[PDB]
């Protein structure tokens, strides 16, 4: 269990940071944009129904 | 034996079309499945070890 | 040993810093996933 | 009889089949045991198109048409005189197109060249047996393949064509234009730069390619040089060939409609479809 | 399989290539740009010098300004629109004046007044570039070849843009700037002439086309296949055959009769893509001079069945 | 089982595993998704009479 | 938290700082496109309609 | 804060004055257009409208 | 690599492989008391 | 204004000049054609009106 | 301000004015081309309605 | 040592100024996101 | 010291010039928006 | 100093030029707007 | 002093001559113009 | 002294007999001018 770190000496940190941030930046808007997507989610619309500011 | 960017290439294809359908879906329209696993696939297969 | 340069005792290091990055990150996910919970349940 | 360099080349062996059997010149020309079926098939096919201008009533060489079967034929064997002899001289064709890739291959082991030549020319025949062979059976029908008729088969392209509207409006067919305008460009300004280098002023010694890599330099900021030039000739040409094969393949079998309605998809993207004012708007 | 050639194993960079002197001022070379490693794979790394002497300021100044104005046009059809502009991009068109301006300059500047601003504009800029051609091969000691074979291109772009609309006695013949636009001009010359395959040189310019394709094919696969024994050193090749250029010729001969040289391939590929524009010229600049109806010029000279 | 490291180096099967297993776990989570009786989204919007 | 600089180790500040740059312009444009692209959130189709500037 | 001068050990300042230059023109000159296309914002068809330049 | 290398490294991919599949076994048994699929 | 002579020592009268004849050029043809394009001041136009030469 | 000058120091005065001579070209066409584009500022048209030198 | 030849010390003074250019930006986010929010509330 | 060569004193005095000129262009963006906002408010 | 080769008084000097060149386009231009907005105002 | 190496009085002397010819030049530009508002005002 | 090596002596010269080539054209073009406006004014 312990030894989980020793990735570090197989893989190089520059290569895998890059590409957890392309990860996760691309998670995080997938997820958004599914929410967004999902007229209960998508909150633009929510608040617009909410404050009655269409018409 | 297969080299590094020959393995690049593979995974970079496989990349493409999984992000592609995941940002399909989610965008809401094809292009934008095209658009993001294209450049992500290339980012991939442009950066052999 | 291994491919990539670093020593056992630098795996360590990052390791250890890179956690600390992730049990931030994923602290801030909790509480951005409570507010939203509060505000308009997902169940 | 020799060019003066060539006694030495002329050795044993390289063939892929026969061994020793068919390991001869015929004047210039290399037999071997794909040189034979090579010249049978094209003897027979070109024999069988005279034939069909027999039955058709016409000796006029630009009026020779021999038909693949109707549509009714699907992709059975037709009588004769109504496609088969298309049928039998596309195999012919086939035949010797084949044979004549295999014959290059035997010809570059005996030189110890590399196959970049028989593999190039394998673009070709693929290209041909799009239009042929593979389209037509996804088809399912022997008669949406071309005649062979030196006008008639462009009546087949105008038909095909004009079937999908404009038939420029084919994505494929436009990046495969792009690539053949491409390649005529490279191969002119290829051309022109060795014959320059070659040939100079009046009474100037040759130039060296360090003058090519200049001239291009100078006159566009860049040079791909030698080896490159080569490689991009030979890459312009088989891509052009590729995606022209593609753009047929996809015709007829996953798109049908007119090719110039496929283009609305970017229109009507929906963050500018409802835009007004513009040209579609 | 073994190794191709079709993209390099290692790159070397050295110091930079600033190129031979001749008769060239070397004032009006820029520096070296930067080297693209990714154009290295295939070709060479090394961008610039570029050359920018008094023709050359002309062609790019000229050209920017029929770019420019093609490009402002498409704004203003695009309302200003940033969103209109890139969804109608390919739509947009600066046409030629309509047919009842004939071969005047009196059209309004919507109704053509602009394409004939534009058409200016890329007049200059294309020959001062044939010019520009021309001096730098003069300044390096050269041979013209690079010269007359881009007047071949000109000469169809001419009969496209100029000649053929003079004959036809007005500037609505012309094509219009603009992606799909100049395709669906190029679509309808053929429906208003009677199909243009039966026009014989058409037909040999595709031929020639084809041709290229051919050759280029024939050509560069050659050169792979004998470089590993140098041959793309062409030039060297011609001064002192090697057997990079005796197996080139061999293979030809022994495949299809007869060969070509390592000098004379290239004459072969000038004149194969010279005539695909030059024969061009010839039957765009026929076609409704003399042929109004190629199909039935062709029943009328054995190439159609007639009706 | 742990002979698959001599089998292969190490890079590529983390590679390839980890880029497998996350593309298979996004395509079952829009089959659910895309399937009207496990939705959460859709589910809860029910429940709760957002919609 | 603290050891976070170590990253000036790995990842050269340079390369970085032009990716980041492009990353923040980027992702700005996008949600303000969003935004342009919502009736309740265009605020100059909101400014239309508060001032009856058009009709 | 005052360290952000070091930024200059770092960047080129040829490059980035002539990267910040073309970002500054380029999106101004998206924002004039986007405002030339807004009826409520077309400066040049607003005073057309004012001081009755057409009809 | 190593014999001995692939051994501890196959050792410590296992238990990775434990955690990641207990989580996923938990996740199953959350969705079964939320809304069982049999 | 009285130093602008100075401009001759840092760029080469010869391109200046021959840059200069091109602008001017240029220009000049295309305020021709514009008013060529323009009936209110097509010239050739304007007299044959004038002098009842359309015909 | 005053310590403005240095900028000849970073960008040769050759480059940056050929740069800056295409710009204030283009730019200049640019909006004299709008306007005439502008049925409310075509100078042009305008004095050919007020003098009623058309139709 | 490093990859991009910083010292320890140098990395410490690069990210102590990246850090107040990150907080500077965020603090004016957070007055943009504040006004917006008063002008016109999305929750 | 730096990438760019640019010493602590030369990276001073370029970034003391640099920001006045920032700040001069934004004084003139800042008198724009408020002359346009006069004109014709988009909030 | 300067990555042009430019003397610090070489700079200075041709600043001085360019600057009076700058105010005299600018200065035409001041007068060219003036008369189109008294011609036909934009506002 | 400077890139193209002309001596001062070089500079002075072909500045002298081409401010001859631009104020020639644009003489005849300002005849040309008051002949065509003469004839055909613009304004 | 120039760019090209002709001395001021040559360059005069040359001068000389290029205006006169420079006279004969443009009093041939005025005359041919005059003939065509007396034959059909374009103003
Ligand atoms: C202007 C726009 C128009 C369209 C115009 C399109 C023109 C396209 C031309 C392309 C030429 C490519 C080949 C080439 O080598 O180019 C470089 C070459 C040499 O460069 P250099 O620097 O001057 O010299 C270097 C020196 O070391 C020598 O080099 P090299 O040995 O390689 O040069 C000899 C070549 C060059 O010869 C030519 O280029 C002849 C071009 C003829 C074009 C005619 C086409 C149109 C007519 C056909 C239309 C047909 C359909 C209508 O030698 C050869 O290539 C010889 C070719 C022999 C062909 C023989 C044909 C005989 C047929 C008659 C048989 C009768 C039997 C009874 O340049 C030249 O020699 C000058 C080329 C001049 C081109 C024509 C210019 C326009 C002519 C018409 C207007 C002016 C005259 C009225
Ligand atoms: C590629 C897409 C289309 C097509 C569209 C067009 C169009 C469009 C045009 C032609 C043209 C031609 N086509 Mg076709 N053509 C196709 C398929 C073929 C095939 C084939 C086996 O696939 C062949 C041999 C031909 C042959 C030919 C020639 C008659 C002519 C000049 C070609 C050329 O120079 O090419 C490059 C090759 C060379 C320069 C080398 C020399 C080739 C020689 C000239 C070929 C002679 C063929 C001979 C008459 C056919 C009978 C063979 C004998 C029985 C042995 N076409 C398909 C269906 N083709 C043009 C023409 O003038 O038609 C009347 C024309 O306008
Ligand atoms: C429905 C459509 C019609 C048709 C109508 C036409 C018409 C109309 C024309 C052709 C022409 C051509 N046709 Mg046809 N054609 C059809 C069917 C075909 C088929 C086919 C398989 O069906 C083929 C292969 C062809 C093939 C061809 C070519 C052989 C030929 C163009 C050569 C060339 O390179 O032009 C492209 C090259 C040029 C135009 C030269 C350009 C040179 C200038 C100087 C470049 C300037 C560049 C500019 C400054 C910008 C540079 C910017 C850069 C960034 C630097 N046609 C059908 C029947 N065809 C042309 C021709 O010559 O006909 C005889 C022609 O005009
Ligand atoms: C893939 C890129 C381009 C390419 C490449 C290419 N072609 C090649 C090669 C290569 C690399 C060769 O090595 C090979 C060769 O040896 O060239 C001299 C060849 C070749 N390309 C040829 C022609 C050709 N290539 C063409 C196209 C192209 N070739 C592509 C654009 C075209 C057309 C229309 O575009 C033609 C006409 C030959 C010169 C030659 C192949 C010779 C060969 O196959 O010889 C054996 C067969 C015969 C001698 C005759 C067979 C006769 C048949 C039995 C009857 C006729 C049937 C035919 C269908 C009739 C069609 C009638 C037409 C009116 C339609
Ligand atoms: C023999 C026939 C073939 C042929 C040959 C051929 N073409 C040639 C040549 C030859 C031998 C040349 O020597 C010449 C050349 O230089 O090649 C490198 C050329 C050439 N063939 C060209 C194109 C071309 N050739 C084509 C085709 C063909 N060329 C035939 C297949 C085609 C098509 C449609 O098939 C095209 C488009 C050019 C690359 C070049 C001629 C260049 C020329 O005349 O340019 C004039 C215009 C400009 C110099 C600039 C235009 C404006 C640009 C947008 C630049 C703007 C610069 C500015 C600083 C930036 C502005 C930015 C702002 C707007 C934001
Ligand atoms: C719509 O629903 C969908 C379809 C989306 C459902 C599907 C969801 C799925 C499949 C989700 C998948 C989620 C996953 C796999 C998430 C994984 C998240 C992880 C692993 C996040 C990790 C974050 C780590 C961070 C932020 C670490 C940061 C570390 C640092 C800042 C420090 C780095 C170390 C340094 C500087 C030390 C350097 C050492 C030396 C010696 C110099
Ligand atoms: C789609 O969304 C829309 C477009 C609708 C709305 C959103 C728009 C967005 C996202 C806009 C974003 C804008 C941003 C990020 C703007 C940033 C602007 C900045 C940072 C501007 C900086 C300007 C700086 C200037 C003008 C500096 C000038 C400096 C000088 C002239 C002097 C230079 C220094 C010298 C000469 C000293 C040299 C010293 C030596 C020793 C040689
Ligand atoms: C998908 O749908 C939407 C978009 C609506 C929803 C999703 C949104 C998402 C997923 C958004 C994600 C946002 C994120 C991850 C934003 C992160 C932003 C960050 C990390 C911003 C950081 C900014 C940092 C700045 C401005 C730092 C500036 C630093 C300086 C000015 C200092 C320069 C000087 C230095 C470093 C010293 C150099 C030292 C020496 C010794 C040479
Ligand atoms: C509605 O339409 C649009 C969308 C286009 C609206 C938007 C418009 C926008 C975004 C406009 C932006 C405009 C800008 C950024 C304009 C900037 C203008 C500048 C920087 C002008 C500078 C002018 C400088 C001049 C004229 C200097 C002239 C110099 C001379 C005449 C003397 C030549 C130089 C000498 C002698 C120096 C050499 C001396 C020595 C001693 C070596
Ligand atoms: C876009 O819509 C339109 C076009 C309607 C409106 C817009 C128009 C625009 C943007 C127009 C812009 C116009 C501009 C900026 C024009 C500028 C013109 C200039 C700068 C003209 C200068 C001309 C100078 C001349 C002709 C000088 C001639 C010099 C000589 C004849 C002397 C030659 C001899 C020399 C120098 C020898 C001396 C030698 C020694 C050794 C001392
Ligand atoms: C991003 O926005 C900006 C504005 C910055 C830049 C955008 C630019 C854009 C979007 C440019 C678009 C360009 C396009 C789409 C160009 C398309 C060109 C095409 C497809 C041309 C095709 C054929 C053209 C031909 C054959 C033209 C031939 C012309 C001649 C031979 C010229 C003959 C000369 C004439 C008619 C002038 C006669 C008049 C006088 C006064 C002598
Ligand atoms: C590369 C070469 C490409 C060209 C190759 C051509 C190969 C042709 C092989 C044909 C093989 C035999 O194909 C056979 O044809 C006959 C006769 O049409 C078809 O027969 C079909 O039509 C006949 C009448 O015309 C009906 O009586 C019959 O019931 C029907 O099936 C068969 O269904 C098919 O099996
Ligand atoms: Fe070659």
């Amino acid at each position: 269990m312990s030894k989980f770190y020793k990735i570090w000496m197989i893989f190089d940190p520059r290569r895998v940071f890059v590409a957890q941030g392309v990860f996760l930046f691309l998670l995080a808007v997938m997820i958004h944009l599914i929410l967004l997507s999902t007229p209960s989610y998508n909150w633009l619309e929510i608040s617009a129904a909410k404050y009655n500011r269409v018409a | 034996e297969v080299s590094e960017f020959a393995f690049r290439l593979m995974m970079a294809a496989v990349i493409f079309v999984g992000v592609g359908i995941m940002f399909a879906f989610a965008g809401g329209h094809w292009f934008v499945g095209l658009v993001v696993g294209g450049l992500v696939a290339a980012f991939f297969a442009a950066t052999p070890n | 040993l291994g491919y990539t340069g670093l020593t056992d005792e630098q795996a360590q290091e990052l390791h250890s810093v890179y956690m600390s990055g992730l049990w931030l990150f994923s602290a801030v996910a909790i509480v951005a996933h409570l507010a939203v919970y509060i505000w308009r349940p997902w169940f | 009889a020799l060019l003066s360099f060539e006694r030495k080349y002329r050795v044993p062996g390289g063939t892929l089949v026969g061994g020793n059997l068919f390991d001869f010149w015929v004047g210039p020309f290399y037999v071997g045991f794909f040189g034979v079926a090579t010249f049978f098939f094209a003897a027979l096919g070109i024999i069988l198109i005279a034939w069909s201008a027999v039955l058709q009533g016409t000796w006029n060489p630009q009026l020779i048409s021999v038909y693949p079967p109707a549509l009714e034929y699907g992709l059975g064997g037709a009588p004769l005189a109504k496609g088969g002899l298309w049928q039998i001289i596309t195999i012919c064709a086939t035949g010797a197109f084949v044979s004549w890739a295999l014959r290059e291959v035997e010809i570059c082991r005996k030189l110890g060249i590399g196959y970049h030549i028989p593999f190039a020319f394998a673009f070709a025949i693929l290209a041909y047996l799009t239009l042929v062979l593979f389209r037509p059976v996804m088809m399912g029908a022997w008669g949406y393949a071309f005649p062979y008729g030196i006008w008639t088969h462009l009546d087949w392209v105008s038909n095909t064509g004009y079937t999908y509207g404009n038939f420029h409006y084919n994505p494929a067919h436009m990046i495969a234009i792009s690539f053949f305008f491409t390649n005529a460009l490279a191969l002119a300004l290829h051309g022109a730069l060795v014959l320059s280098a070659a040939n100079p002023e009046k009474g100037k010694e040759m130039r060296t390619p360090d003058h090519e890599d200049t001239f291009f330099r100078d006159l566009v900021g860049y040079s791909i040089g030698t080896l490159g030039i080569h490689r991009l000739g030979l890459l312009l040409s088989l891509s052009a060939v590729f995606f022209s094969a593609l753009c047929m393949i996809i015709t007829g079998t996953i798109w049908f409609d007119q090719w110039v309605d496929w283009w609305q998809w970017w229109v009507k993207l929906p963050w500018w479809a409802n835009i007004p004012g513009g040209i579609n708007g | 399989a073994e190794y191709q050639n079709i993209f390099s194993q290692v790159q070397v960079r050295g110091p930079a290539d600033l190129g031979m002197t001749e008769d060239v001022n070397l004032a009006n070379r820029s520096g070296v740009g930067p080297f693209s490693t990714l154009l290295g794979w295939f070709g060479n790394a090394q961008l610039g010098p570029i050359y920018l002497g008094s023709l050359g300021v002309l062609s790019l100044f000229s050209g920017l300004m029929w770019f420019f104005t093609i490009g402002i046009w498409f704004w203003y059809q695009a309302g200003w629109n940033p969103a209109v502009f890139l969804r109608d991009l390919f739509f947009f068109s600066l046409e030629p004046p309509a047919p009842e301006y004939g071969l005047s300059f009196a059209a309004p500047l919507k109704e053509g007044g602009l394409w004939l601003i534009a058409s200016f504009f890329m007049f200059v800029a294309v020959w001062s570039w044939w010019g520009r051609t021309y001096l730098r091969a003069q300044a390096l000691g050269m041979g013209k070849h690079t010269a007359w074979a881009f007047l071949s291109a000109i000469w169809l772009w001419m009969v496209l843009g100029f000649i053929r609309p003079i004959l036809m006695g007005s500037w609505s013949e012309a094509v219009p700037y603009g992606i799909f636009s100049h395709l669906d001009w190029t679509n309808n010359f053929s429906l208003v002439h009677g199909n243009l395959f039966y026009n014989p040189f058409h037909g040999l310019s595709i031929a020639f086309l084809y041709g290229s394709a051919l050759l280029f094919a024939m050509h560069g696969a050659t050169i792979l296949a004998v470089s590993r024994f140098g041959g793309e050193r062409e030039l060297e090749q011609i001064a002192d055959r090697g057997t990079a250029a005796e197996r080139a010729a061999l293979f030809w001969r022994w495949t299809m009769g007869f060969n070509a040289t390592m000098e004379g391939i290239h004459r072969w590929a000038i004149w194969m893509a010279v005539l695909v524009t030059l024969t061009g010229g010839i039957g765009i600049l026929l076609s409704g001079t003399v042929v109004d109806n190629w199909y039935v010029w062709g029943q009328n000279h054995g190439m159609a069945p007639l009706n």
